[PDB]
RNA sequence: UGCCUGGCGGCCGUAGCGCGGUGGUCCCACCUGACCCCAUGCCGAACUCAGAAGUGAAACGCCGUAGCGCCGAUGGUAGUGUGGGGUCUCCCCAUGCGAGAGUAGGGAACUGCCAGGCA
RNA sequence: GUAACGGAGGAGCACGAAGGUUGGCUAAUCCUGGUCGGACAUCAGGAGGUUAGUGCAAUGGCAUAAGCCAGCUUGACUGCGAGCGUGACGGCGCGAGCAGGUGCGAAAGCAGGUCAUAGUGAUCCGGUGGUUCUGAAUGGAAGGGCCAUCGCUCAACGGAUAA
RNA sequence: AACCCGAUGCAAACUGCGAAUACCGGAGAAUGUUAUCACGGGAGACACACGGCGGGUGCUAACGUCCGUC
RNA sequence: GCGGGGUGGAGCAGCCUGGUAGCUCGUCGGGCUCAUAACCCGAAGGUCGUCGGUUCAAAUCCGGCCCCCGCAACCA
C-alpha cells in the first residue's frame, strides 16, 4: 500500500554568511518563514528571502520571540 | 436614573461602612445587565426567533443582537452559526431603569414569588437569574402573547467576591430568600 | 443609541392598587394599572401539630 | 489592557516605517493631552517634539485635551521640523485612529508644511 | 505478557543497541537485578522471569518491572520470498544496554532477593547482577 | 465542474481574458473591470462563452 | 546634578511570573457627560468627542522578597574526525574536538534619546 | 541529492471571494452561576493561553497574525525584467525594479490571485476571435504566419498508431 | 480510576537541547608538470564485485538484497 | 492473493451518494369457530458481526479483529 514519495525540492539556504551576492540573488528557500527577511531583503511569495541590493549575507537572531532574521549589509 | 441616584446617594454610603473600603471606587458597581433568550426552537422556524426578539425588544426598549451557534452540535441537531439565540446589554441610564422596572414592578408579577435564591451568584460577584414567562413585563401583552417565552437575567458588578454582591444587591433590597 | 432600529421608549404612569404611583420609561406607551408592586407585594412587606389538633377535636 | 491593544494595532505599521527607513511622526493622545514627537529612522533619537504638556503651547489653549489643542500641537511640531529641515515625514497614529484629534494635528502639520 | 496499549505506528526500523543503559539504580526498592549484557528481552521473557520471581517470594514484598518492551518485531512467514514488504508484527522486544535496572524487589529479606533473582535471571538472554540500592 | 468563460473586452477591440466559473452555484454573469491593452485603458469587461 | 512620570528605542526571561508593600503636585489611569464629530451585527463596553467632581479601588509604575520560571560553571560522562587494535550485532587504544543532563552557583535586568513635574 | 514489490498518508480541485486593500478583532478546553436546556445550544464571569484556526494530506510556517469580522473594490492588471534557484534537456520556479493603466488608504504604503509546498499533459492536427505580416501574372480571395484561446484518465501520465 | 503532583524509562516518521565531521563563503603561506574552467575533434560506458564505516530490508541469516561514503 | 458478505426470530432491502431501518414470514393481544387451522383487526420486536478511527453526526465512510462464501493457489 505504500511505495510513493514527492520529488525532492531542493530547499535550503543558498547562501551562507558573509558570502557577496547581487540584488536578486535568492538566499534561502523554505517552507513558511522559518528564516525572516532582514534588511535589503525581500520575501517572494513561496517564503523564498532574496536580497534586495548588492553586499554580504547576514544572519541575525532578533526581537522578542528570538526569530531567525537575514540581512544584506551592503557593501 | 431614580436608582442610579439611589445608588450614589445611599448604597455607597452603607456599603462603605460594611466593608470599610479606603475609597469609594472600592465600593462595588452595577456595570451591566444582559437579557438572554435561548431559542432553540429557532431552527424548526424563523419566527419564532423573530417573535422572541420582539419580546425581548419590548422588555429592554432596546432592539436585541441575535447570537449564532459556535460550533456544530449534534445532540441539538445545530450547525455552527446558525441564529439560536437573542441578547439584549443593557449599560447606563437604560440598564437603570430596567432594574428599577424589574424589582418594582416585573419581581411582584411573579406567579407564587417567594423571593429569589442568593446562592445564584457566579463566585465572582455576578447575579443571574431566570424568568419562567415574558408575561410577568408588563410591556408584554398577555392576550396577544402566542407562545410563553422565558429569559435569563443576569448582573454584572464590579463587586470581587459574592459577599460584596448580595451586599450591592441587598442595598438596593432586590428580593432574596 | 443607533436611530430608527430601537423600540420607542417614553415615560409612562404606572399606577397601584396600594396607591404607589411610578413614572417610567418603558416601551408600553400607555399608562399603565398594577395590581401588585413592590411596596405592597406580601414578600417584600412580609406579610407571607397533630397533637395540637387532636385534643381540640376530641377534647375530653 | 486597552494600552496593550493598541500597542498591537500599532505594530503592524510601526514595522512597516523601520523596515521603510522613513522618519516617523509619533502622536501620543491621553484624555487630558497630546504628543508629537519626530524620532529618526533609527528609533532612538527625537529630532523634534511638541506637546500640550509644553507651557507655551498650554497657555494659549483653553483645554489641552481636545481638537483645537490637537492642532496647536501639530502647527508647532511642524515648525520645529521645518526650522530643523526635516520637510518629509511619516505619520505613525500609534493605534489611535486617525480620527478627531489624532486627524486634527495631522492635517495641521500638513498645512505647517511637513509632508505626509 | 506487556505490550504497549496502542502506538503511533504498527513498524519500526530494526535500528541498532549502542551505548550504555539509562536508570542504572534501584530506584523504587531495596534490590534490584541489573543487566551486564547488551540484548533484546521479549515479553514473553520478561513475564517468565516476573512469575519466576514472584513465585520465589511467595507473594511477599513487592516487584517492579523497569524495563517495557515497546519496539515491534517483523518476521516473514516461511516459504515467502525477500521484498514484497516489510513483515508482520509478531511480537514486542525491549532494547536492553549494560547497567539497565531490569527489576527490582523490596519488602523480602536479602537472602531471598538473591535466590527469587537467580531463579528470574534463569529466564533471560543476558548476563545479569544482583544489585542493592546506594544513598548516592 | 469548474467551465472556462471568456471575458470579452466592452470596448470592441475583440480583447478578451478566460477564467473558469461555477455556473451552477453562480448562474449570474461576472462583470469586471479589466485593463484593455489595445485601447490602454481600464474598461468593463463582460463574461461570455469559451 | 538627583528624584519622579510620559513617549520612542536598544535588548529579548539573570530581563518573566508569584507574593508583600507603596504612589496622585505633575504625569498616567480610572473617571464625568454625549446634542454633537464618530461608534455599537444590541450596548458611549469599545471606538470617539466634550470635559475635570472624585479615586488611586482597578490598571500601571516603583520598591522589597527566591515559591517558581530563567541563567549556569568546574570536573566527569556520552558521542565523534583521523590512525591503529579486539573477543568485532559491540567495543578498546593514540590524538584532536567534546556535549545533553545534573551539581556548585547566579538571579527580583541593564541601557540610549526627547519631554514634563519636583528638589 | 540519494535506492528497494522499505515505513505512513494525500492530489487529478475549490474560490469573483475563500482574491486586493483599509479598519478592527483573537483561539481550544474546563470551572461557576443562569427559563425551558439535558454530557453538549444561547447568556455572564473566571481559569487557561493557541493545547485553536488555516477550503482539502503532511510538513514547515503564522499574533505585525498567514487565523476572524466589516467597508470599499478587480493588481486573479498589460508590456517588460537586474539578478538568482532547479533541471541532461524539454522545461519549471523566485524576483526587486521600469513603462502604461487601476483599486484600497489621510498618508507611509500595499496589490502582477489565494500561508507555502499537489490540483497535471509535449508535439502534430484542427477549431474560434483578432491582426501596420504573407497573398504563385495583377487587384482581391483562399490558404499560411503572428497574437489570444479551445479540443487528449494520450492515467502505461516525456504521450509508438486515428485505429 | 480520569486529572494533577513526585519519582522511572522508551521513539525512524517526538524536541523546551545538541556535537564531531561534512558543506558554503572569505583571507594567508608553502607545495603541486594548470593540478582549474571554457570551447571544439574522438570516444568508451550506463551487468559491477568484495572489504570498512552509516543505514533500509532479511533472521543485526546468506559469498543475500537495496542506498550513502571510502 | 483478489473480491463479496455479517441488519427484528427466518429470508431479503437500506450502504453506493452520513443525519431521515423497509418487505414477506414468524411472534404477541383481540376476534370468527363447538374447537383448531385458515381468515380478520391491532401491536411488539434489529440501535445494524466486534472493536477502533473520522465526523457536529456513522448500518452507511476508513482501518483492523472474528466469522462465512466465491475465485485464485501456476510453469518446469
Ligand atoms: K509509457
Ligand atoms: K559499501
Ligand atoms: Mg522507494
Ligand atoms: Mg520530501
Ligand atoms: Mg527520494
Ligand atoms: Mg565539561
Ligand atoms: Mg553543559
Ligand atoms: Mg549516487
Ligand atoms: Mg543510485
Ligand atoms: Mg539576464
Ligand atoms: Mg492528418
Ligand atoms: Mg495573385
Ligand atoms: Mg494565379
Ligand atoms: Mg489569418
Ligand atoms: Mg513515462
Ligand atoms: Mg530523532
Ligand atoms: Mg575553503
Ligand atoms: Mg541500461
Ligand atoms: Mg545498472
Ligand atoms: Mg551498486
Ligand atoms: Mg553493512
Ligand atoms: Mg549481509
Ligand atoms: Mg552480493
Ligand atoms: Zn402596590
Amino acid at each position: 500500500r505504500n511505495g510513493r514519495d514527492s520529488e525532492a525540492k531542493r530547499l535550503g539556504v543558498k547562501r551562507f554568511g558573509g558570502e557577496s551576492v547581487l540584488a536578486g540573488s535568492i538566499i534561502v528557500r523554505q517552507r513558511g518563514t522559518k528564516f525572516h527577511a532582514g534588511a535589503n531583503v525581500g520575501c517572494g511569495r513561496d517564503h523564498t528571502l532574496f536580497a534586495k541590493a548588492d553586499g554580504k549575507v547576514k544572519f541575525e537572531v532578533k526581537g522578542p520571540k528570538n526569530r531567525k532574521f537575514i540581512s544584506i549589509e551592503a557593501e | 436614573a431614580k436608582l442610579h441616584d439611589y445608588y450614589k446617594d445611599e448604597v455607597v454610603k452603607k456599603l462603605m461602612t460594611e466593608f470599610n473600603y479606603n475609597s469609594v471606587m472600592q465600593v462595588p458597581r452595577v456595570e451591566k445587565i444582559t437579557l438572554n433568550m435561548g431559542v432553540g426552537e429557532a431552527i424548526a422556524d424563523k419566527k419564532l426567533l423573530d417573535n422572541a426578539a420582539a419580546d425581548l425588544a419590548a422588555i429592554s426598549g432596546q432592539k436585541p443582537l441575535i447570537t449564532k451557534a459556535r460550533k456544530s452540535v449534534a445532540g441539538f441537531k445545530i450547525r455552527q452559526g446558525y441564529p439560536i439565540g437573542c441578547k439584549v446589554t443593557l449599560r447606563g441610564e437604560r440598564m437603570w431603569e430596567f432594574f428599577e422596572r424589574l424589582i418594582t414592578i416585573a419581581v411582584p408579577r411573579i406567579r407564587d414569588f417567594r423571593g429569589l435564591s442568593a446562592k445564584s451568584f457566579d463566585g465572582r460577584g455576578n447575579y443571574s437569574m431566570g424568568v419562567r414567562e415574558q408575561i410577568i413585563f408588563p410591556e408584554i401583552d398577555y392576550d396577544k402573547v402566542d407562545r410563553v417565552r422565558g429569559l435569563d437575567i443576569t448582573i454584572t458588578t464590579t463587586a470581587k467576591s459574592d459577599e460584596e454582591g448580595r451586599a450591592l444587591l441587598a442595598a438596593f433590597d432586590f428580593p432574596f430568600r | 443609541m443607533k436611530k430608527d432600529i430601537h423600540p420607542k421608549y417614553e415615560e409612562i404612569t404606572a399606577s397601584c392598587s396600594c396607591g404607589n404611583v411610578m413614572k417610567i420609561r418603558s416601551t408600553v406607551g400607555h399608562d399603565l394599572n398594577l395590581d401588585v408592586c413592590s411596596k405592597c407585594h406580601p414578600f417584600f412587606t412580609g406579610k407571607q401539630g397533630r397533637v395540637d389538633r387532636f385534643n381540640k377535636r376530641f377534647n375530653i | 489592557d486597552k494600552k496593550s491593544a493598541r500597542i498591537r494595532r500599532a505594530t503592524r505599521a510601526r514595522r512597516k516605517l523601520q523596515e521603510l527607513g522613513a522618519t516617523r511622526l509619533v502622536v501620543h493622545r491621553t484624555p487630558r493631552h497630546i504628543y508629537a514627537q519626530v524620532i529618526a529612522p533609527n528609533g532612538s533619537e527625537v529630532l523634534v517634539a511638541a506637546s500640550t504638556v509644553e507651557k507655551a503651547i498650554a497657555e494659549q489653549l483653553k483645554y489641552t485635551g481636545n481638537k483645537d489643542a490637537a492642532a496647536a500641537v501639530g502647527k508647532a511640531v511642524a515648525e520645529r521640523a521645518l526650522e530643523k529641515g526635516i520637510k518629509d515625514v511619516s505619520f505613525d497614529r500609534s493605534g489611535f485612529q486617525y480620527h478627531g484629534r489624532v486627524q486634527a494635528l495631522a492635517d495641521a502639520a500638513r498645512e505647517a508644511g511637513l509632508q505626509f | 505478557m506487556l505490550q504497549p496499549k496502542r502506538t503511533k505506528f504498527r513498524k519500526m526500523h530494526k535500528g541498532r543497541n549502542r551505548g550504555l543503559a539509562q536508570g542504572t539504580d534501584v530506584s523504587f526498592g531495596s534490590f534490584g537485578l541489573k543487566a551486564v549484557g547488551r540484548g533484546r528481552l521479549t515479553a514473553r521473557q520478561i513475564e517468565a522471569a516476573r512469575r519466576a520471581m514472584t513465585r520465589a517470594v511467595k507473594r511477599q514484598g513487592k516487584i517492579w518491572i523497569r524495563v517495557f518492551p515497546d519496539k515491534p518485531i517483523t518476521e516473514k512467514p516461511l516459504a515467502v520470498r525477500m521484498g514484497k514488504g516489510k513483515g508482520n508484527v509478531e511480537y514486542w522486544v525491549a532494547l536492553i544496554q549494560p547497567g539497565k535496572v531490569l527489576y527490582e524487589m523490596d519488602g523480602v529479606p536479602e537472602e531471598l532477593a538473591r535466590e527469587a533473582f537467580k531463579l528470574a535471571a534463569a529466564k533471560l538472554p543476558i548476563k545479569t547482577t544482583f544489585v542493592t540500592k546506594t544513598v548516592m | 465542474i469548474r467551465e472556462k468563460i471568456k471575458l470579452v473586452s466592452s470596448a470592441g477591440t475583440g480583447h478578451f481574458y478566460t477564467t473558469t466559473k461555477n455556473k451552477r452555484t453562480k448562474p449570474e454573469k461576472l462583470e469586471l473591470k479589466k485593463f484593455d491593452p489595445v485601447v490602454r485603458q481600464h474598461v468593463i469587461y463582460k463574461e461570455a462563452k469559451i
